[PDB]
This record gives structure tokens, C-alpha cells and sequence, in this order.
């Protein structure tokens, strides 16, 4: 028989971690290792149909992507739905999926609003979510003895789906969920600068230990302008959720990373700002297979595509892909062992969960709720020539904490400053 | 590769009935197994399968509540298990072979078919029927049955002795919960009392033998 | 679910001809769609088992064709052995059957023969009386019967019979049968039934009385 | 020519108003109306069509209704859409239409979210609506010198789709909007005695004003609770919100009406507590041409559809639906006359809108943004017998409150009593 | 009924062009009137139309802001103006009438069609046409016309004494913006010489008299 | 708008034959077709209006069906005065024609009798090169020619000229011309065209040289 894959991903667009011209290549990949494996569905070629999720403007919009799909569920009934990637896109589609009692599978739109399986039902989310940040928020604040208090600010810029509110209202929550403790948050201008000030003037008042979810320019600005104001690494301790990798260039294998020069002529002053400064990113896999896929990967989206792709862990985004759809068909053999169709939908979604998979980025597993759990990394400058280097993984499955080499996290002082100073606000 | 059943057995609502397919003549174990019966007067309806090797099973969401499918491959036999039976389950039931188990092809047609059983649900007694003569007032000859259980009647009339030209109606079901029919041919007038017509009408649940003088 | 469509409800053709069948679903399915006949008192045989594909032992003279919702089943020529009601089933999802196709020959008009019965004095020993009409030979099946006692119509208490086109001659039967209680069957003088029927130019009014019979 | 109209209504349920049993005789003598008169299309014919918007259970879901509406789009192209009128039924059919770029009429979905016209464009809207009713209310607050704060209670029962939700939000807003005063609210389950006691705990330092949408039960249940708890009539005023007029018949010009009895035993001390509510329902149609109306439509509804329509404030729904037929043909007659086509939507709507129409309900008015303007009713007890009786009305297009035959409102202490008590909350 | 038209004009690129069309034996204002263009290769095109009793026109979105349709009840005339030509604007234009307007019959087809007006738009200028014989190095004989501007250019053999077998290809447009076309006969091979051969070419825009001997 | 397609783009019939043009929406009409039919040179003529109803003065022998999404124009009993273009017109809103139909005659495939010219003296000492071959009564139109230059395979520099077909033969012509520099004329010699026709049992060359010319 045949199988059919159907794909709401944009199809002219480059510029998003989940665009078709980096998938495209993965997918492809994916084929090829189904079909040489006798193992996975023998005697079942796999189709794909492919529909765009963009308006005329080129950018993802809620109103193109449901349509698109309304259309190819009428022309081609598939049984499995890939994509989207943008939570605004996604949303209705998610739960036109589950009205309709077709499974859907994703590695993007981590908001927490897909979190709940009631409204949610038969999606699987393969790709990084913003719980597993909370977790980690979580599990430094038990190791490093904060139970009292926290900071939250995130940026707002015009352009964008609002990357830093999603991510930072699902790690308050988490955190509220799973710390009990007190927490406050503010959304800053980052184009405006008198916000700045006032942002200064008023962090002294609210805690001492900061999360921070914006650009790296503003956040090198608001570092600045915390050093000249006169905020120290004594009493102050700054947290960035750069997922990405974007102040460290790629965030790859071991090299030098200086974030703190760009040749503006105050290199030096932000060289001793940055002294207070921690980077929280994505864990790059480790094991030869994900270079394999790398090189491949680029090769064919090379020849294929015409594009470029560069190194970072942005490259993460696709290949989760890859492995997820490696997992759903080997949950639909499952079920074609067990006397079933592959158009029921419940059986291959309940098989999928709460399982352990292998992979190219590594040993996965999909907990009860459908959600991967992700390993954390947590960047440390050094303290001799000033650059940045990874010092603490965070693995999601066990829940721990691991140093690398035996580094040592260093502070200015000798031990991490206190949660709320003994005179208090 | 054959496919034998065996059962027509008529029973009051509220039991259980029990179905047995042969499949012997080939590889039991090699082949799905399909479970569909037909209304008699609505069409097929599909009912269940089952997979022997996998040792796997579906049904029908309506059905699902009350069926049971098991099988040995000892002698490979499956049975079929009905329970709470109602006035909606008069039917036939026909088991089926198709599509191969060395691949997932549960799409494949159904190649070989059964004989099909008779499935009959209502509570009633098995009391014989009743024939009465019709004489006309060119004229309208025959015998009338009525209010007899269960299904079915044997020949019309002289055992066969008028062949040609004759026409039989089928029983229908009467509010009271038991059947009726007729069959009646019109010879020419001229002939009427030159020939002698009686109608004979048997039947095997009862054992009721009538001989009615037409 | 899918919900599937036969189109024709019902056909009539002639030996040799071209008849084609149509399959709708709601839904869209690939290639998943198979065509079944069935005889009376007989099990259902298979014929194609792709929309386009055709089972060992099957004349050539049947082919498939079709695609997404849309599916034909077509007879080049008919022979007198492929008169039979026709399947088309899908199984891409939890297997559905259609509401069948019925195929009959093709013949003249003919009309039908009106034959009434007074009821028996048996049955009015029994405590309930019976009256029957039937229609002899007639086509095409299509008819109307009316029952008049006194003109006064009742229902709800009739029934029908029909039988089965004969090979021989292809004809049709339909009995009418009308049953009383024995207190009803004195307060009315004059029964009958009226036939309304395509050959007919009239309508055909059967009558007896009670007190002469 | 031919104009066809496509019909997403219930057809089998008869207890929504705007069931097909109600609403085919109105639609039918509509269009024995346009037959009849020289202008209004001459030369044309009207064609109708048929969808459900209910699933297998009976009742309006908001998936057979979008199906059905594309059914008929491929199916037959219409000109215009009339209905659905349940909420979560229209709101996807109303984007695909705006999307299709087809008119849509509707006397029901008389939600907030519909006023966004970005979003609904093409939608016209014949009946009431509840944004119109905080228009009355901030009518009513100005007329009695009420000027800084409210209190507002809504109820749960799980049957139906939240009806007071909808009420209460667009009320909440629009007065929001007008007034600029401080307003509360609560919601509380029909489910007795837990949530009714800490209602009453609750509100004697929450305001004075009360607005409540639930049942004629709940409302007569919570009046004899509130006596023994203290509250009285010189310092509280408990307004229904009861459009429908359930707790009263409505329809009947004049009988006496008493919602406090029932026959239980408490009818005196039912009658007592009564004197400090108050009752807000929509405005009886008085003219000829609606009594006439009135009868036509139950012996055809009768007649054809075998249904028997009782009396009521809930007949003004179907009269509605026969009005904007009317009005829509009008509009369309003059985008023909001066060089147009039968497939001007923006044209045919834009004549539509911001106009004056004259109908069998009286003298309508389309305001610019594309809703009907409603007229309110509100009844009060009679001081010497204790029937209800209609002592106030408004007129939605001047905006005016008028009395009737010389009555005047009851109050216990003469005038109302003010919103907040000399002593404070 | 009559449509009479008016117009063999050509016209710079960014020019404005107006066409007229005058209609006799109706009357003007009980029907609407549609204008449409057809392209040499493309086919017909629908621009738009008007009705008169009301004053109200319709255009195709395409045209919408580069077109003006006006009309003149006194002498039943209608006139459209075209702005912003392009060289795609080359085309054949036609009146029609179609549609009573009492009831709104818009939907009706267009009975009446007049003779067109065509329309081209190109920059170039007036030149006369280039001769040229064509002579083997039965048998064909010929002459190439080329290098002229506007249409259209009349050939022909023999001042019309010789007519059988005489085939004028349709011109084609060069890439310098000029035409040209070729005109061939076909003549015994014994008459080489019996008979002399003489083309003669005319260019009415030109007034170009040219009688070349093969 | 609505988009509509015209089948088949084009056909060949003879004189008493029967022939059929099918028309399809891209959405829902119900009845708002018209037909029309256009000779060359000639304004185009209106046949059938509202789908069925026949145009006064019309000949009987058109006729039109159809009805939602599918619409057919059937000519019987051709005449030599039927061919010609024929349009189906939607008329709902904003009314758009097809892309015509063509119908021609039917006739014995012939063979082309291909003839080549010199360029002459004149056109060389002007300063361009023009050599010009032309084939003669050849069926049907469909027929490739090549040019080339010393066996050079040449292309973007000819033009092709075909003429409507002919009522006493029923054949046509074709010229095909070759223009190049006057520099590119002297430095090569052969100049030839190939002609590959369905008629033609195989491919023809004619081909001159610049010396012997």
C-alpha cells in the first residue's frame, strides 16, 4: 500500500529553523534509511504531499496554514500531518488535526499552550519544549541553594511571533509549578533607551538573581550600563536564554568564544562586565552519527536546494525531524503487528509515548505527556584569558547535573551570592 | 481451500450464540480471517477480523460491546460468540479468507467465502402451520399457509406433480411474530373439476404433515 | 467513517450491451476499493481487487477504473450469467459496504392479470377472516394497489408479496393480502381492491360481496 | 436569472429560535412577499438550499456546520448565506465567507467578537445583539445618578453553550467603554447551597448594583435567600437580565404576571423579597402588521412544518430573518439598477449598511458598522396588586428612555438608593 | 440594426486612443453595450461595458483605472479612451449589443457585432516597402516584399492576369519593428521563358507604385 | 474569476459527420453558458444562449446541453460552411471566453513538394543575407524543417510562415526563411533545409551551393 505524508512548512521562506529547504533534505534522509531497513514497514512505500503555511508576504500567518491543510486533508486524506513550525500556525491546525483524529507530529512550537491533551489530543512534539527550561531552572536552584526569590525581564521587538513571551511565561510557570517560590517578571522596549534606565533604577528593588530573555546587543548594552551604574558580580548574577547559540557564534564543538568584542572601542570595559554573565543553550550531540547527518545533511541540501547552511545548533531543529518520523513508522509497524490500520490514530499515538528511542543526536525518550526531554548546557567564561566555554550539562531523562573535564564554576567572590542580601531590599 | 459452517439453530433473545468456521485445505495461520454478516433484506454488513499468527483482533464500534472471536490452530477452527441477543440479530453469518500475514496487506479482497448459517431470534413456539383451500367465488386455485414457525415450508403442492408455471411468494413476518405465504396458479377454467388439486405442506421443526384438498 | 454511493440505484439492459456502475465516497481513498457480485441464495464472489486491478478467474469483459472519490466499474458486453447485485467496497479505513446496484433485463410492456379471492369459511371458524388480490404477469415491477371496502379505505393492515423476475417468460407477482378480525368482516357489504399499474390505461377496480360468496 | 440562498440551520432540532422550524414559514411568506411587488427584482426567481449545522446527537456543533457550509459552497455557489446562529457555529463559517468574499445574514450570533469587521467583513447582523444592552445600561446609570461602581454575576450549568458568559462579556465591555466606572464580576454554579451561601457572603462588600444572568429558578432561589440574610430594598437593587422574558410569557400585551409564585408555601415570603428586583427583556413589536404577521406564521408553521409555535418575546427572531431578507433583495435590486452584478459583495453590503428600513417589526435602522439597533424593556411590580408590568422603554436609534401611561419605578425608600453607602464597603 | 465603427489609426506608445461606435435602427438606451478586444493570435477579451438608461459602467479589473467609457444619446454614440498604451495594446476592438434593460438581462449574449476597429501601437515611422524576386538558381517563382510600415501592402501577378496558383504568406513582425512577406506562384517548368513574369506591389499609407520583372 | 476550459483544443471531421465540444468550470454555473462560433477575418456570430435555447435564424442542426460544472455543443450533419472557431462563454459575473476550438476537414495525407531560392545580388550588396524554402501541398500542418549552414545545426535565426488551409486541394504552404549578415554569407558555401513530414517516407534535404549560385 502507500502511506501519506503531508507537510505545512514554508516552502520559499530561508530564514526559519524549520523552513522546507533545511527539512527537506532530513525527510529525505529519513526515506532512504526506511527503505533500506527491511525492518520498517516491509513492502509499504511512504509519500509526501507538501502545501505552503505562508500569505503573500512570506511570513507564517494563522489564517494560510489552516487553510492549506483544510485543502489537503479534502484533495488527499493523508494519515499524518508535519509541521508547522509557528505556535500562531500551529494552534488551529493542532486542533483541527484532533477533531479530524489524525495524528501530528512537530519539533517546533514549544508555548505551553500545547501542553494540554484535552484540547490537544493525538500531537506529538519531538523538538525542544520550554518545560524542560523550567526543569533545569529548577534543578540549578536546588543545587546551588536559592529558595527565595527571582527575577524575570524579556524584550519585545516587532517582527517576530513573540519568541521571549512564550518561552518565559512557560518557564514561570514550570518554576512556580515545581519551586514554590516567589517570582516577578517585566517586558522591556529594547528599541527604546530611556527603558534601559528605568530598568536600572529598578532591578535593585526587586531581587538580586535575574533571568534575562532578549538580543545579545541589548543584552551587552544592559550589561554596560549595569557596570557603569555601578552593579557588580558580588551581589548580581545574570542569566541569558540564548537557545540558539547567537552571542557564541554556533555554539559547536570546542573553541575560543569571546562575545564581549565587536571592535567598538569598549571591548575592555565589557570584558570585565561580563565577569557576571552566564549563557544558558541547547546540548550539541556528541556522538560521530551526528556529524555523519551533518555532512550529508549539507551535502544534499547543497546540490538540492541551493542553500547554505552554516554550523550552529540550529541544525539540532531538523534532525529531530528526521528521528521523530523514524519513531512514528516504527510505531506503525507495531500496530500492523498487532492487527490493526494504520487510520486509527490512538494506538499509534499511545505506542509512540512513554518510550526510548535512538537516534542520530542520541538516546531519546517520550515521556506520558508526548513532550522529548532535552539536555541543557550552561556556558562559563574563563577566568584566564576570558573566554567562554561550557562548564555543566543538564541531562532531562535522569535529571542531573554533570561538570565537563572537571571545570569548576568560578565566582568573583569565592561562592555564589546570596539570593536576598541579609539587609534586604 | 474450503470453508465449512454448521449451525441453524433458533433460540429466544437473551442467549448466546456460537458460530464454527473450517478453513482446512490450507495454511490457517497464513491469513486473516473476516467475520461479516448480511441482513435479510438490508445488504452485507461488515462485522470483525482477526489475525491468527499476531494473535490480533477488530471489530466494529456497534459491536465490539457483545462479540467474541477465539480460534485453534490445533484443528484451525475459529469461533464466533454472540451474547444479548435481540430482535436485530435474524441474519447470515459468512466467515472468509484474505489477504497474506508475511506482509501488513489487510486491504487485499476476500478471495474465498462460506456457506453462510442462519441466525433466527424471537420467542415463540415451534407449532405447525396452518392451510387453508382457496376456491373461486380464470378463478384463483391454491392454498394459503399461515401462522407457522419457524422457516422454512417444503413444495407448494403435489409434490411436484404441476411444475411448470408455478409461482411461489415469500414468508413474511406478521406482527403476532410468526409467518404466512401462498402460492397460487390459475389453470383454464374448462379443466377445473376434471383434475383433482390437493396441496401439501411439511415441515421438519414441527414434523406436521398436511394433506388440503384445494 | 465513510459513507459510500452506488449510482445506479437500479439499471435495466439488454444482452451485449456496455453498462457501467459508479462508486462515490465521501472521503478520498488512493486504490483502496474492491468490486463484489452476488446471486440470490449465493455468496458473494470477488472481481477486482485494486480500483484497477482483476482476480484470477475472472472474464476479461470486466474492468475497473477510478481514482480519489470517484470510482467505475464497466461490462463491455453482458451475458445472461452477469445479472446480479453489485458491491464496491472500501478498505482503506474500517471496511464499509455500499447500498447495492440491482441489474435487470431489458423487456416490453406488458399487463398485468387482477385475480381476487372471497374470503374461506375456515377462517371465519378460526375467528378471523382474510381477503387477497394478486397481480399475474405483468412489467415492469412498478404497481399500485388500493384496498375499498364500501368506499372506505383502511391501512396499516395489508400486506405484500412479490416474487422474482422469471427467467422464462420475466414476469412478476404481487399478492395483496388484507386480514380482519370475524366481528369486523359483517358490518361490510363489498370488498375490493383497485390496481394502478404504467401498462394500464386505467386503473383496474377488483370487486366481490360478502353475502353472495 | 435564478438567486440562490444557502440555508446552515438546525433541521431537526426544534428548540433553538432560530430552528428551521421556526424560521421556513417566515422565510417563506418573505419571499410570497417579493413575488408580490413590482420592484423588487422584477423578472427574477429565488432559489433556497439546505444544510445542517447539527452532528448525530441533535445539537449545533461547530464542525458539521463549517462542513456543511463547504458542502454547499462547492456544490451549488451561492449568492448569500443565511445563517448559522449558535456561536461556536458561526464563528468559523463567518471567516470562511469573509474569505470567500460572500455576504452572510444572520438575526442570531449576537456575540462581542463578531463586531471586529477586520476579521468578519461581509457580515450583516439583523436581530439583537448584547453590546446594544450595555448601550441601555449606561443609559440607565445616567438617567438614576449611578456614577462609580457595579457588580455583576453570571452562572454555570453544563447544558448549553455559556449563555451568560456571552451576555455578561458584552455587556462588561461596552459599559467599560462608556461609563469609565469600576466593575466586578463572579461566576458561580447553579449546584446550591456552597456557592449560593458564599455568593451571599460575598457580595454585601462587593456593591450595592447587581446585574444577574441565570435561571428564573436560580434568580427566585438567591431572592429568598438574600431576605433572611439581611438584605433589603433600601440599600440593594438586583436587576435579571432575562432577554427572553422566561420568568414572565412576554408576548402577551397585557396579563397580570407574578414570577414570585409557584405554588411552594414561601409565596409571601417570595412576594416580599420580590420588591427589590427588577426585570430587563427585550421590546414587544405593538403594530398591526405584526399581529397579522404573527398569525400567517403559526398556521403555515402548523400547516406544513407540524409544529405548534407558543407565545412569546422569542418570536421576534423569525421576524428578523424576514426583515433582513427584505432588506438584502432591496439592496441588491439597486446595485443592479445602476450597472452591477448579482457577485458585488462589498458593493451590496456597503448598501446595506447605515441605513433605515421599514419592516414588519416597524422602522429599522443598520447602524455604519453593520448591527441592527434593539429596543429594551423593563418591568417592575405594581405597589398595590404585585404584578409585573412594563414602566420603561428605549429606543435604540435616538437613544432615549420613555415612559409608559404615566407609571413611575418603585422605590421602597423613594428614591434609589445610591452605589456606595455613606459608611463604605 | 446597425454597429458602425470608424478607425484604422496607429498611435505612439504612451498615447491615448479613442474609438466610436454608432448604432441605427434601435433604440440606443434600452440595451447595454459591451466593447471587445481581440488579440492577432491570443483570441478574444472582455473589457467591459455599459448601460445607458441608468448611467452605470463596468470594467474588467485588468483595465480598471486606464479606461473611460462615455456615450452620447442625442446622435446614439458611444466612445472609449484608452490611456497608457503598451505594445501589447495592438488588437481589434468591437462593439455589441446584448440584453434588454428593463429587467436586468444582463447575463444575455451579444447578437449584434460590428466591423473593429484595430489598433496599433509601436514606435516606429512610415517606409516603403523593399522588392525583392525569388528565381530557382514544374517551378516556383516569387517576390519578397520587405521593410514597410504600416499594413497593409497589396501584391499581386500580372496586373491579375495570372491568379491560379498564386500563394501570399501572412506577414510576421521582425525584431526591428518593420513587416515583411514573401508572394509565390507555381508555373509549368516549359513556360521559363515563353512568358514574361511581373509583380506589382502597392502600399496605400506609402503610395509606394513598384512593378518588378523576375 | 472562473476559469473555462474548452475539449478538445482541436479535431478533424468530414462533411455528414457528428461532432462534440465539451466546456468545464472551474466552479458552479447554472445555466449562464452561451456559444459562439467565428470565422477568420470575420466578427464572431452567437449560436446558443442560456446553454439550450437556439438563437432565431439559427440551423436547427446545433445544439447544446449540459448543466453545472460541464457543458456539450453537438453539430450534426456538418456542412462545408460549419468550420470555424467556436467559443463557450460564461456569463454569471465578469464574463470570460475560451480558447477556441478548431474544425477542419479531413483529407489523405499528401507529401510536400519543397523548392529553394538564392538569395539575390540586390539584398547582398544591401547587406543582409535572406535564403527562403517553402513547402508546397503538404497534410496535415504538422511538419518540422531545419536550416543548416556547412551541416551546422542552426537556430534563432529562421522564421516559419504557414498559410490557411485551401478549399479546392485543401492543402498548405509553409515558407521558411533563414536571414543573416552579409559578413556571414561568403565564408561558408552549402546552405540547405531538412524536411521531416509524416507524408514524407523519409526525411528531405535541399540543399545549393554559394559558389555554384
Amino acid at each position: 500500500g502507500n502511506l501519506t505524508v503531508a507537510v505545512v512548512l514554508p516552502l520559499a521562506n530561508t530564514s526559519y529553523p524549520w523552513s522546507w529547504a533545511r527539512v527537506g533534505p532530513a525527510v529525505e534522509l529519513a526515506l532512504a534509511q526506511v527503505k533500506a531497513r527491511p525492518d520498517l514497514l516491509p513492502g509499504w512505500t511512504v509519500r509526501t504531499v507538501l502545501g505552503s503555511s505562508e500569505n503573500a508576504l512570506g511570513v507564517c500567518s494563522d489564517t494560510a496554514a489552516p487553510l492549506a491543510a483544510v485543502d489537503l486533508k479534502w484533495e488527499h486524506n493523508p494519515a499524518v500531518f508535519l509541521g508547522p513550525g509557528c505556535v500562531y500556525a500551529a494552534a488551529p491546525v493542532g486542533r483541527f488535526t484532533a477533531h479530524w483524529r489524525v495524528p501530528l507530529l512537530t519539533a517546533g512550537a514549544p508555548a505551553l499552550g500545547f501542553g494540554v491533551k484535552d484540547e490537544y489530543a493525538l500531537t506529538t512534539r519531538a523538538g525542544p519544549s520550554y518545560a524542560k527550561l523550567g526543569d533545569f531552572v529548577a534543578a540549578l536552584h536546588r543545587r546551588l541553594g536559592w529558595e527565595r526569590q527571582a527575577l524575570m525581564l524579556y524584550a519585545y521587538r516587532p517582527g517576530d511571533e513573540e519568541h521571549c513571551f512564550f518561552l518565559v511565561e512557560g518557564l514561570f510557570m514550570r518554576v512556580r509549578d515545581r519551586l514554590n517560590i516567589t517570582v516577578d517578571h517585566l517586558e522591556f522596549a529594547e528599541d527604546d533607551l530611556s527603558h534601559y534606565t528605568r530598568l536600572l533604577r529598578t532591578m535593585p528593588r526587586k531581587g538580586r538573581v535575574i533571568y534575562i530573555c532578549s538580543s545579545p546587543d541589548a543584552f551587552r548594552t544592559l550589561m554596560l550600563l549595569a557596570l557603569e551604574a555601578g552593579l557588580c558580580g558580588e551581589d548580581y548574577v545574570f542569566f541569558h536564554l540564548d537557545i540558539f547559540g547567537q552571542s557564541l557564534q554556533g555554539g559547536q564543538g570546542p573553541a575560543p568564544r569571546r562575545p564581549w568584542e565587536r571592535g567598538d572601542g569598549q571591548d575592555v570595559s565589557a570584558r570585565q562586565a561580563f565577569q557576571a554573565a552566564k549563557i544558558i543553550t541547547y546540548k550539541d550531540p556528541d556522538n560521530p552519527e551526528y556529524l555523519e547527518f551533518l555532512k550529508q545533511l549539507k551535502h544534499l541540501a547543497y546540490e538540492q536546494f541551493n542553500f547554505t547552511m552554516e554550523d550552529g545548533l540550529v541544525n539540532t531543529i531538523p534532525a529531530s525531524f528526521h528521528d521523530g518520523l523514524l519513531l512514528y513508522i516504527q510505531a506503525v509497524t507495531e500496530t500492523l503487528a498487532h492487527g490493526g490500520t494504520v487510520t486509527d490514530g490512538e494506538n499509534i499515538t499511545q505506542r509512540m509515548w512513554n518510550r526510548s528511542f535512538q537516534g542520530v543526536t542520541g538516546y531519546l525518550k517520550i515521556d506520558s505527556s508526548g513532550d522529548r526531554e532535552t539536555d541543557f548546557s550552561l556556558w562559563d567564561m574563563d577566568p584566564e584569558n576570558g573566554a567562554f566555554r561550557v562548564v555543566l550539562n543538564y541531562n532531562g531523562t535522569s535529571q542531573e547535573l554533570v561538570a565537563v573535564s572537571g571545570r569548576k564554576l568560578n565566582w568573583p567572590l569565592g561562592y555564589p551570592p546570596p539570593d536576598i542580601p541579609k539587609c534586604g531590599f | 481451500v474450503q470453508l465449512v459452517q454448521s449451525g441453524a439453530e433458533v433460540k429466544k433473545p437473551g442467549a448466546s450464540v456460537t458460530v464454527s468456521c473450517k478453513a482446512s485445505g490450507y495454511t490457517f495461520t497464513d491469513y486473516y480471517m473476516h467475520w461479516v454478516r448480511q441482513a435479510p433484506g438490508q445488504g452485507l454488513e461488515w462485522m470483525g477480523w482477526i489475525k491468527p499468527n499476531s494473535g490480533g483482533t477488530n471489530s466494529a464500534q456497534r459491536f465490539q460491546g457483545r462479540i467474541t472471536m477465539t480460534w485453534d490452530t490445533s484443528i484451525s477452527t475459529a469461533y464466533m460468540e454472540l451474547s444479548r441477543l435481540r430482535s436485530d440479530d435474524t441474519a447470515v453469518y459468512y466467515c472468509s479468507r484474505g489477504g497474506p500475514v508475511m506482509n501488513y496487506y489487510y486491504y487485499y479482497g476476500m478471495d474465498v467465502w462460506g456457506q453462510g448459517t442462519t441466525v433466527t431470534v424471537s420467542s415463540a413456539s415451534t407449532k405447525g402451520p396452518s392451510v387453508f383451500p382457496l376456491a373461486p367465488c380464470t378463478a384463483a386455485l391454491g392454498c394459503l399457509v399461515k401462522d407457522y414457525f419457524p422457516e422454512p415450508v417444503t413444495v407448494s403442492w403435489n409434490s411436484g406433480a404441476l411444475t411448470s408455471g408455478v409461482h411461489t411468494f415469500p414468508a413474511v413476518l406478521q406482527s403476532s411474530g410468526l409467518y404466512s405465504l401462498s402460492s397460487v396458479v390459475t389453470v383454464p377454467s374448462s379443466s377445473l373439476g376434471t383434475k383433482t388439486y390437493t396441496c401439501n405442506v411439511d415441515h421438519k421443526p414441527s414434523n406436521t404433515k398436511v394433506d388440503k384438498r384445494v | 467513517n465513510i459513507q459510500m454511493t452506488q449510482s445506479p440505484s437500479s439499471l435495466s439492459a439488454s444482452v451485449g450491451d456496455r453498462v457501467t456502475i459508479t462508486c462515490r465516497a465521501s472521503q478520498s481513498i488512493d486504490s483502496y476499493l474492491n468490486w463484489y457480485q452476488q446471486k440470490p441464495g449465493k455468496a458473494p464472489k470477488l472481481l477486482i481487487y485494486v480500483a484497477s486491478s482483476l482476480q484470477s478467474g475472472v472474464p476479461s469483459r470486466f474492468s475497473g477504473s477510478g481514482s480519489g472519490k470517484d470510482f467505475t466499474l464497466t461490462i463491455s458486453s453482458l451475458q445472461p450469467e452477469d445479472f446480479a447485485t453489485y458491491y464496491c467496497q472500501q478498505s482503506y479505513s474500517i471496511p464499509t459496504f455500499g447500498q447495492g446496484t440491482r441489474l435487470e433485463i431489458k423487456r416490453t410492456v406488458a399487463a398485468p392479470s387482477v385475480f381476487i379471492f372471497p374470503p374461506s369459511d375456515e377462517q371465519l371458524k378460526s375467528g378471523t377472516a382474510s381477503v387477497v388480490c394478486l397481480l399475474n404477469n405483468f412489467y415492469p415491477r412498478e404497481a399500485k394497489v388500493q384496498w375499498k371496502v364500501d368506499n372506505a379505505l383502511q391501512s396499516g393492515n395489508s400486506q405484500e408479496s412479490v416474487t422474482e423476475q422469471d427467467s422464462k417468460d420475466s414476469t412478476y407477482s404481487l399478492s395483496s393480502t388484507l386480514t380482519l378480525s370475524k366481528a369486523d368482516y359483517e358490518k361490510h357489504k363489498v370488498y375490493a381492491c383497485e390496481v394502478t399499474h404504467q401498462g394500464l390505461s386505467s386503473p383496474v377496480t377488483k370487486s366481490f360481496n360478502r353475502g353472495e360468496c
